[PDB]
């Protein structure tokens, strides 16, 4: 009861909480206290080789409850100590007593009427560490605490063989090389399937146009559903000419011959839903400082994953799937990619068998039999995303309380990150209070529906960032969080937040891997980097043709009109004459869709300007996503509707609104948006978002002046480099790199007098690596950089494929 | 977080070796001797200018040449890598937030505090950020740094704080204790593949697109590349490694924000157009303020010592008590009974 | 500490109580205490943390320069002349009383001289100091050769246009643009090594020998002296000279005799004169008088016996405002060139402006603010043998010309006169202007005035001028650059600026900045350099109503621009400034935002307000460059402030309660002699200016975070004032009220002055009062008088029965304040003076009361008051009220026993 000296005051690493400020009729502080001895040898528990993790972690919990002792001492309002509340050991417990209409029964200086017998699961919740303490808003005297197994804490300090990286460091006996892990070997045509390709359209529709060409017409795409039982009658985007090269055996994505001693969780998301002393707790508590009977418990609930998972949209039972489905996942799979949107490849923290389930198989679909008709039906998954130990105390701590309800936002992921291990907040818990504080309830959800509502006009930073989504929740964003605070009369929360894949939205022709190591390990899990690399040289066409379309020019020697290397100069010309061969003639239909014979091309910008999960005027409206970042990408603060909050139902539930398409029949002609079904909510969820920022409140190339004008902090230097002949160079912004030149010989070359610069001269700096044909000739460039496809001469204009 | 990566050719290695001076031209963008790389490089920025704000050539962040980078050479075919800075922050290294007032807020992420003044009432020429560094050399070059931060917290007097322990680090997992540890697991370490890449032009050098090779066998070519992965051995090269980056032994104790005032980010003569590019006018507004950086709202948080060990505190609406201790006999109220 | 520091005299501070009297004993003299010699003298003194920090210096003080060897600058160790300037920190040590004692003691040391520093030096040539006596004609200089002749020569201006483009004047349409003035005639101006003479030229333009040293004391010195000779109770005919050696006293300047000491000595004297204190510096800098070439950052760390180092302006950038503003005063400082060999001057040797008039300088939290004049300085051809700008100053107008797009950023950033000449005359159509129409085959270049010839054999060093004009060019441009005259012809006709004549400079230094001023005084070998990155100029020309019949609508110059200048100062051109001072705002800021401060400082027909960001410590700017830097506002005085004798200020306080500065002015500081010689009997009295801030300050509430509009300050002659008294001091005891000390014939007399809605006058019933203390501490009581204690009669003792207060204890009557107010009647002697009874039991059944009264100064007395610690035993009544009984707690145990004995 009285208090302890010899505990003393920690912050923890996933929260940073220490200390809450009671607020209102008796103020004065609540704070965590440990005790301070050192010499705490965890590595004495021994593990063998012949068992599972729980009762190792058991027995750490119960070498802990004798090697350290834990406390929230009450301090007054000038910092003297009050009463110890040590939980593991503390006298007589009890719950508070209440009257008929539920008011607990009090008078300030004998205190709380107390029932003389424990809350329930008093024999589990004595050996969890509390971590972090609120308030209720509108209540007296009435408190909440969230509480932890002390392995949260001390989970760096267990012994290294059981708590590994995601990635073995190895012997190097042989002397180091990073290209010895990397699946690396390049798919090709198949020896004995050539002829199932796309068609060439015999004859195509006049639609009154007039113009002509020499040049091979466009490839046609068909899908319709028949009258058999388990095929479609056509199905042309799940054709399959290419395969995965023999070099000792296939390559593929095939966890078992990679990973000999796989890294998995800790505990499984049924492991720690079940065993209830492994699980987060939150309870309420009441306290007075002067009182006789001075505190006593209110109610206990279990942080239940499940309540969590269950809450996990429909698409997130098959993570190795999207809604653009076959072609797709045939494209990533030939490139050695993760299949889906969130696999365990790349993602291994919210899986149950961590990197045992590492491969592109069984995807919820039936994919890759005999028959490109056969191929394409929903079916048995073969894993769903979970909420593992790792990732579950990621989404543990920061508190905020509204009305007659709690919360829980996450932490940093600091609880359970390693150097390879990336877990972070995906989401939220609420916990709510009923009958005037006399029953609970307990559930939680998914960042990616509660932020469907984001659009351009709810941040005064820049547009168009990689945070939209539709009705298929694919888009999984997850956050290192800040934490959630009331500033003034508007509820915040803080952060830092993964965006979409940047990285790999621009996409490889099928051939080159083993000149673009870098690029394709950044997309195996092997090289775990979020910015976006220089790599134009080997990139396709457009990110989206289908597989079946390839293989229409092996050699190069006609320079791959359907599909080909993005150089930007050799584009082909629409002009306008030119059209009427290449896109003005070919329309689609109810089963019907074609691949045009036009060399598209263009930079990074353009590559993300098309096929990125851009931000837009209105919700839902993202139709393409890309994949999910390894790690916080961007800055985040946001205002939340705290009254939609308090508002919204505890259950979630969605419907066939959010399935994936159950055959590619229904895939071809694909509903992009729907209306809620009668029994379904998720739709109310999207709007808890007021507004959001990411960075300073400036526009274009400005944004990158502020990026060049802030320190190094590893030696205090700007890099705009300006402050102190052949001085050194900027990094960031393109003022005074290279030279100036008038823009006027550019594009159209019109305009540019009077609506670019508000200026006579339409000067821009050239930047860094430029082309001229002289230092007076320095504005534009003609068309003479033309390029051979070997060394079979230039790309030969004039010519009759090229008129 | 300072953990933008660099594209390298060269260590500074015997026989290694690439020169701050007659190995580079700053004047001559447009030959193979600006040393543009055209493959690999991260997107938006430069490379050349990244290293040497870096310093990894010249005497910019050490008192002798560390003699790292990339060139482009049109004799032979060529090899590259990627490298960390030397540093080892991470994006999930945020800490608390705390609100200021009724409508400015901000947070710890790692080496700095971040504040977000003008999020719930924006005005015209203000840039909406204000952000101060920490300075200690033993903090920012160490090699787990987040676990020396012990929290960050609002105080009476209207500024937010943080406390900070040098004696609070700790070694990597194993100390390599039999064998060459090249590929030692840390939080800035990546398994970054060989580039190979093709001889430059000596004249009209970017005219096209740089073209890549086979890099499959390419290892064997760039050991002192593979060795140099590691971030330890990089702060080595860089001097950093060891007692050579001096200051205090101990010396943990308290940090602040930078002051501030209305005036603080206003930017309006930087701002808005009428000669010029915005960005250009900005960055004219901008090299006169160089060494004046806090008016912008940008500068280093003041710091103060401490005797013992830091291990937390805890906060009341009159008073913030460290380990806690710092309390007060209440002398105004003392006559009251 | 409850009194007032007041300086008897050069080396005695005395402190004063509230009521005008000394605290007994308290009189030191700090000269004696600082263990200094009858020589030295108190020239400055502050409070800092409750200590006095005071300046001292020498009449002893001998400097000299030896342009070799490389000590160059030293004191004068033969005879007794080794008296450099100290700081002392003084604490009083006993809390009864005022015993001052010695704490710390710092000497001002000369400033080390790198070798680039003593090559400006061997050659620079100083301008002699402008008195009260100077006239607009003394001042004026021969027009030197114009842009023209220079380059092209004896020689014609119809081959200006072939010409000027192989002269690097392409477009130039200013051949006959001054390219400055003659140092053959004028102003003496002297090397450091050299001394100023007594005699001031009346026209400059004939009179003077400048730079001509040697033909000044073998022709022209005999004739000055024929002409005006000192007094000798002689009389001359002053035709030619003024005789100022009794002004030149007056403003600081030093005499063997009736020789003034060195330049530099003069340079040094004048550099110790007014200090500030922060947590961690002593920083001491010059007077409004003579420029100053350096500044002291001490640190208050600093070993007993140290020898504390001067940083030099020459080595000390300001930001100016714009890059442009610093280059405009950077080229005409002198020549640069890489081909040129001996031609060195500050601008050849890559320093900045090295010279200021500094109006002074305080301390707001730790952060020091100067404010001041930028002294002219520029290049001098002092080339020998055919030199065309030979013996001339190389000066020209870089005012702003009239097509400049308007709106302050275009203004002051013109391109207009930046690397040489192009202003003049000029009659477009029928309207003259003196400044170019316009800054077309392309741009208009204008170039330094040495002609491409005589590049490499030229000699171009430079110069300081004793006043803030770079030109002092006989010609119309020089007159309206001095007096603000040059205007637009545009729909709003805003005022056409200077960037080198008239440049006002201002700043807040911030300790990290003092740390690098040391750093470059301490710098081994070579010049160390430091910015000050919170500094700005702005263009303060003297205003154009202090002078009379100018002509437009023989051009007016300045050797015939005619002075009605009514603020002690016989010239109407040279703009002055003195007793910078600020001040923390006592009305209340916005919660979560710091006390708002600024300061003030006078210049010659107007008080200016710097304005701060307590926020970042840093100047107010606003988003706009089109409005003006918001850090500088200028109220221009009424005649009753204009009136004022600016070189009698004697000091400046500010007091945090009224938020307001008050500025005093002895007539005691006139010189006793004229430039006539004739003696100056207007020298009795003195006046008081108060200043106040006007408009809408920072952080009211969230509308005032953001200010497009700079606040200002407002300077009103109060009323305090006299030609016929000898102050001792002014006491500004609140808003409502001053005590002023002085003598009438020989002993202190107080007066009171009353402030009646703005004005204050003489209260002669109050004085009488308040002067009344019979040689105690404070006033007289008496029962039967409204004194200054107001009146104060008691109820009789019968009223305890008549309200039946007699049924309670003494106990709730002494708990119970308004109770006890309806004891006592009070008569205030002032409005609002306000009185209370002090309760004390004196018995069960009685108690005694004594009251509380405000006295001028808004704080209460009663019998325990002390000032320094000292009982002031005022003689405040104690009248006794006596009978009070026991509360009803009997009650029922009495009609009980009544009962009982009753049965």
């Amino acid at each position: 009861q009285a208090v302890d000296e010899t505990l003393t005051p920690w912050t923890w690493n996933n929260n940073n909480f220490s200390s809450l400020k009671i607020t209102g009729e008796n103020p004065g502080s609540f704070g965590l206290v440990r005790s301070q001895n050192d010499n705490l040898n965890i590595s004495s528990v021994t593990k063998n080789s012949s068992d599972d993790n729980l009762k190792y972690l058991n027995a750490v919990e119960k070498y802990l409850d004798g090697q350290q002792n834990f406390a929230i001492r009450r301090y007054d309002n000038n910092g003297r100590a009050l009463y110890d509340i040590n939980l593991a050991k503390m006298e007589n417990p009890s719950t508070v007593q209440r009257g008929l209409n539920g008011e607990p029964i009090f008078d300030p200086f004998k205190g709380f009427g107390l029932t003389g017998n424990a809350p329930t699961d008093w024999n589990e919740i004595k050996g969890k560490v509390p971590v972090e303490v609120v308030q209720s808003p509108h209540s007296p005297n009435l408190y909440f605490v969230l509480l932890v197994p002390k392995v949260a804490l001390e989970y760096h300090n267990l012994n290294n063989q059981v708590v590994k990286e995601s990635l073995e460091v190895k012997a190097t006996q042989s002397s180091f090389n990073p290209t010895q892990r990397l699946q690396k070997d390049s798919p090709v045509k198949d020896s004995s399937k050539q002829g199932e390709k796309l068609s060439e359209t015999t004859a195509s529709s006049m639609s009154s146009g007039m113009a002509t060409s020499t040049r091979a017409k466009a490839l046609k795409v068909e899908v319709e559903r028949g009258s058999q039982s388990d095929s479609l009658l056509k199905n042309d985007f799940a054709k399959k000419p290419l395969k995965h090269k023999n070099s000792s055996g296939e390559v593929k994505l095939e966890a078992e011959k990679e990973f000999t001693e796989a890294w998995k969780p800790l505990l499984t998301t049924d492991q720690i839903a079940r065993e209830k002393g492994m699980g987060a707790t939150v309870v309420s508590f009441y306290d007075a400082p002067y009182s006789e009977n001075h505190t006593a418990f209110g109610l206990v609930d279990h942080i239940d994953p499940k309540k969590m998972v269950e809450n996990y949209p429909p698409s997130w039972k098959t993570p190795k799937w999207n809604h653009h489905g076959i072609w797709d996942y045939n494209a990533r799979n030939l490139l050695l990619q993760t299949t889906g949107f969130f696999n365990p490849r790349r993602h291994p923290e919210w899986f149950d068998e961590g990197q045992a389930k590492a491969d592109n198989t069984s995807p919820g679909f039936k994919v890759g039999d005999t028959d490109h008709k056969k191929d394409g039906f929903k079916k048995n998954s073969s894993s769903p995303i979970a909420l593992p130990f790792e990732a579950y105390f990621a989404n543990i701590g920061n508190m905020v309380a509204i009305g007659n309800s709690v919360f829980i936002f996450g932490g940093n992921g600091h609880a359970t990150k390693m150097f390879t291990t990336n877990p972070l907040s995906i989401g939220v818990f609420r916990i709510k209070y009923t009958d005037n504080f006399s029953k609970s309830s307990v559930t939680g959800w998914p960042y990616a529906v509660l932020f469907g509502g984001l659009i351009n006009p709810q941040t005064n930073g820049l547009k168009d960032l990689p945070l939209g989504t539709n009705r298929w929740f694919e888009y999984v964003p997850r956050m290192a969080v800040s934490g959630v605070k009331w500033v003034g009369n508007q509820l915040v929360l803080a952060g830092t937040l993964t965006m979409g894949d940047t990285a790999t939205v621009p996409r490889l022709k099928y051939d080159q891997l083993e000149k673009h190591l870098n690029l394709v390990a950044q997309g195996q899990g092997l090289l775990r980097e979020d910015l976006q690399i220089f790599t134009p040289y080997g990139w396709a066409n457009r990110p989206d043709i289908p597989v079946g379309a390839w293989l229409q020019d092996e050699m190069g020697s006609k320079f791959g009109p359907h599909y080909f290397l993005n150089n930007p100069d050799i584009q082909d010309n629409v002009n306008n004459d030119t059209v009427e061969a290449l896109i003005s003639s070919y329309k689609n239909t109810d089963k019907l869709k074609h691949v045009y014979p036009y060399r598209y091309s263009g930079l990074y910008a353009w590559q993300l300007f098309n096929w990125s999960n851009k931000l837009t005027n209105t919700p839902l409206s993202a139709n393409f996503v890309n994949e999910n970042s390894y790690a916080p990408n961007s800055l985040f603060a946001a205002i939340l509707n705290e009254d939609l909050l308090t508002g919204l139902s505890d259950k979630i539930f969605y419907g066939k609104e959010n399935e994936f398409a159950e055959n590619e029949a229904d895939r071809f002609n694909q509903l992009l948006s729907l209306n809620p079904n009668p029994n379904t909510n998720w739709a109310r969820y999207l709007n808890v978002v007021q507004r959001f920022t990411t960075g300073p409140n400036l526009d274009s190339s400005t944004f990158d002046q502020f990026l060049d004008f802030l320190p190094w902090i590893g030696n205090g230097k700007p890099f705009s480099n300006s402050p102190s002949s052949s001085t050194p160079l900027p990094t960031f912004s393109n003022i005074n790199v290279g030279v100036k030149s008038m823009i006027t010989q550019h594009l159209n070359k019109e305009n540019t007098r009077w609506v670019f610069i508000p200026n006579f001269s339409p000067d821009i700096w050239t930047g860094a690596g430029y082309r001229v044909q002289s230092a007076n000739q320095k504005n534009g460039i003609p068309f003479e950089q033309v390029k051979p496809s070997n060394n079979s001469t230039p790309f030969d204009p004039n010519s009759d494929d090229n008129k | 977080l300072g953990t933008i990566p660099v594209l390298i050719n060269k260590s500074g290695d015997s026989n290694d070796q690439f020169n701050k001076d007659s190995e580079q031209k700053w004047d001559k963008t447009e030959t193979n001797e600006g040393n543009l790389p055209g493959f690999g490089e991260v997107n938006g920025l430069y490379n050349a200018a990244l290293l040497h704000t870096y310093g990894f050539f010249g005497t910019n962040t050490n008192s002798t040449d560390p003699k790292i980078g990339f060139k482009a050479d049109s004799s032979s075919s060529s090899s590259s890598t990627l490298v960390g800075s030397g540093l080892n922050w991470t994006s999930q290294d945020v800490g608390n937030l705390v609100v200021i007032n009724d409508t400015s807020f901000g947070f710890q992420l790692g080496g700095w505090f971040i504040t977000f003044t003008d999020f719930i009432r924006p005005r015209t020429g203000y840039l909406g950020i204000t952000l101060s560094s920490l300075q200690d050399q033993t903090i920012i070059w160490a090699d787990q740094p987040w676990t020396s931060f012990k929290g960050s917290y609002l105080d009476s007097d209207g500024t937010p704080k943080s406390l900070w322990d040098p004696t609070a680090l700790k070694s990597l997992p194993n100390s390599s204790t039999t064998y060459d540890t090249n590929p030692t697991l840390s939080p800035s370490f990546q398994l970054y593949q060989p580039n190979k890449v093709k001889a430059y032009q000596t004249t009209n050098t970017y005219n096209k697109l740089i073209e890549p090779v086979d890099a499959t066998s390419a290892a064997t070519n760039m050991t002192s590349l593979l060795k140099l992965l590691t971030t330890k051995n990089i702060k080595a090269k860089l001097g950093k490694g060891t007692a050579s980056s001096q200051g205090n032994n101990n010396g943990g104790g308290v940090s602040q924000t930078i002051n501030t005032i209305t005036t603080t980010g206003n930017i309006s003569e930087g701002l808005k157009e009428e000669t010029s590019i915005q960005a250009e006018t900005l960055k004219k507004f901008f090299d006169s303020k160089q060494n004046n950086k806090s008016e912008i709202g940008i500068g280093d948080s003041t710091f103060t010592k401490m005797d013992g060990k830091l291990t937390g505190v805890v906060s009341t609406p009159l008073v913030n008590l460290i380990n806690g201790q710092g309390a007060t006999s209440d002398s105004d109220t003392e006559k009251i009974s | 500490a409850n009194t007032f520091l007041v300086k008897e005299d050069s080396k005695n501070v005395t402190a004063y109580t509230p009521f005008a009297t000394p605290i007994t004993d308290s009189k030191s003299d700090l000269v004696s205490l600082a263990q200094l010699d009858s020589s030295y003298q108190i020239a400055d003194q502050t409070i800092h943390n409750t200590n006095l920090f005071v300046l001292f210096k020498s009449r002893d003080v001998k400097v000299k320069y030896e342009s070799s060897g490389s000590n160059n600058i030293s004191f004068d160790s033969t005879s007794q002349g080794e008296k450099p300037s100290y700081v002392v920190e003084f604490t009083n040590s006993t809390n009864i009383g005022i015993k001052w004692t010695m704490v710390k003691k710092y000497q001002l040391d000369v400033p080390n001289v790198s070798s680039d520093m003593n090559q400006v030096l061997k050659n620079l040539i100083l301008e002699q100091p402008l008195t009260k006596y100077t006239l607009n004609s003394s001042l004026a200089k021969e027009k030197g050769k114009t842009q023209r002749e220079v380059h092209l020569g004896s020689g014609q201006a119809n081959q200006w246009t072939s010409q000027r483009n192989q002269h690097d004047l392409n477009n130039n349409p200013s051949p006959n643009a001054s390219t400055g003035f003659k140092l053959t005639t004028g102003n003496a101006y002297r090397k450091l090594s050299e001394s100023w003479p007594i005699y001031e030229p009346i026209d400059g333009t004939k009179q003077g020998k400048g730079k001509d040293s040697s033909g000044w004391s073998s022709t022209e010195e005999n004739e000055a002296k024929n002409d005006a000779p000192s007094v000798s109770g002689s009389s001359g005919t002053f035709n030619k000279y003024l005789n100022t050696k009794q002004a030149l006293e007056s403003i600081g300047i030093l005499f063997d005799d009736q020789t003034p000491r060195n330049v530099i000595t003069q340079l040094y004297y004048a550099s110790t004169s007014k200090l500030a204190v922060t947590n961690n510096h002593i920083v001491v800098m010059g007077n409004s008088f003579l420029p100053s070439m350096w500044y002291w950052v001490v640190e208050r760390s600093a070993q007993e016996n140290a020898s504390n180092k001067p940083t030099w302006f020459a080595n000390t950038n300001l930001d100016w405002g714009e890059d442009k503003q610093k280059q405009f005063v950077e080229n005409q400082l002198g020549y640069k060139e890489t081909t040129s060999t001996n031609s060195h001057n500050f601008h050849s040797k890559s320093f900045t402006q090295p010279a200021y008039l500094i109006s002074g300088i305080d301390s707001v939290n730790d952060q020091i603010i100067f404010s001041g004049f930028k002294a002219g300085s520029v290049g001098y051809d002092s080339s020998s043998s055919s030199s065309s700008t030979k013996d001339q100053a190389l000066a020209w107008s870089t005012t702003t010309s009239l097509d400049s797009k308007t709106g302050y950023k275009d203004l002051v950033t013109n391109d207009t006169g930046l690397n040489g000449p192009i202003n003049g005359s000029f009659s477009i159509q029928d309207t003259f202007s003196f400044v170019v129409p316009y800054s077309t085959t392309g741009p208009i270049k204008t170039a330094y005035p040495v002609k491409k010839d005589q590049k490499s054999t030229v000699k171009i060093n430079s110069l300081i001028n004793a006043t803030p004009l770079n030109s002092y060019g006989d010609e119309g441009i020089g007159v309206f650059d001095a007096l603000g005259l040059n205007y637009n012809f545009k729909s709003n006709q805003e005022r056409l600026p200077s960037r080198t004549d008239q440049i006002f400079v201002y700043g807040i230094v911030s300790p990290n900045e003092l740390r690098s001023a040391k750093s470059s005084a301490d710098s081994t070998g070579s010049d160390t350099k430091v910015n000050w990155s919170n500094t700005q100029s702005r263009y303060l020309p003297v205003p154009y109503n202090y002078s009379e019949g100018i002509i437009d609508a023989s051009v007016t110059t300045f050797s015939g621009l005619k002075s009605i200048a009514p603020d002690g100062f016989a010239n109407s051109i040279a703009n002055f400034s003195v007793g910078l001072k600020a001040g923390i705002d006592p009305n209340p800021v916005m919660s979560g935002k710091k006390a708002n401060y600024g300061a003030v400082v006078l210049t010659r027909g107007g008080v200016v307000r710097l304005n701060f960001n307590p926020g970042n410590d840093s100047l107010l700017s606003t988003t706009d460059n089109n409005i003006a830097p918001i850090s500088f506002s200028f109220t221009p005085f009424t005649a009753a402030e204009s009136a004022v004798d600016l070189t009698t200020f004697k000091e400046v306080t500010y007091n945090q309660e009224s938020g307001l500065w008050s500025y005093i002015f002895d007539s005691s500081l006139k010189p006793s002699h004229d430039g006539k010689q004739t003696p100056v009997t207007d020298n009795m009295g003195f006046s008081v200016i108060t200043v106040s801030r006007t408009g809408i300050e920072l952080n009211q509430d969230q509308a005032t975070t953001t200010l497009d509009v700079a606040p200002s300050a407002l300077a009103v002659q109060s009323g305090i004032q006299s030609t016929t008294q000898t102050l001792t001091g002014v006491l500004p005891l609140s808003e409502e009220f001053s005590a002023v000390i002085a003598k009438d014939s020989d002993q202190n007399k107080i007066d009171i002055y009353k402030n009646n809605n703005g004005l204050f006058e003489i209260d002669t019933q109050l004085s009488n009062s308040v002067a009344t203390n019979n040689g105690g501490l404070a006033p007289s009581y008496t029962e039967n008088r409204v004194d200054a204690w107001g009146k104060v009669e008691f109820a009789d003792n019968s009223v305890l029965q008549a309200r039946n207060l007699v049924d309670k204890t003494v106990d709730e009557i002494i708990n119970t304040p308004e109770i006890l107010n309806s004891f006592f009647r009070f008569t205030p002697a002032f409005e609002d003076q306000k009185a209370t009874l002090v309760a004390t039991k004196q018995s069960d059944t009685s108690l005694s009361v004594s009251p509380r009264i405000q006295f001028l100064d808004g704080n209460f007395y009663d019998l325990n008051s002390t000032i320094a610690g000292v009982p002031l035993n005022i003689g405040f009544p104690s009248r006794v009220f006596a009978g009070f009984a026991a509360l009803p707690a009997w009650v029922i145990p009495v009609s009980v026993g009544s009962s009982v004995g009753i049965l």
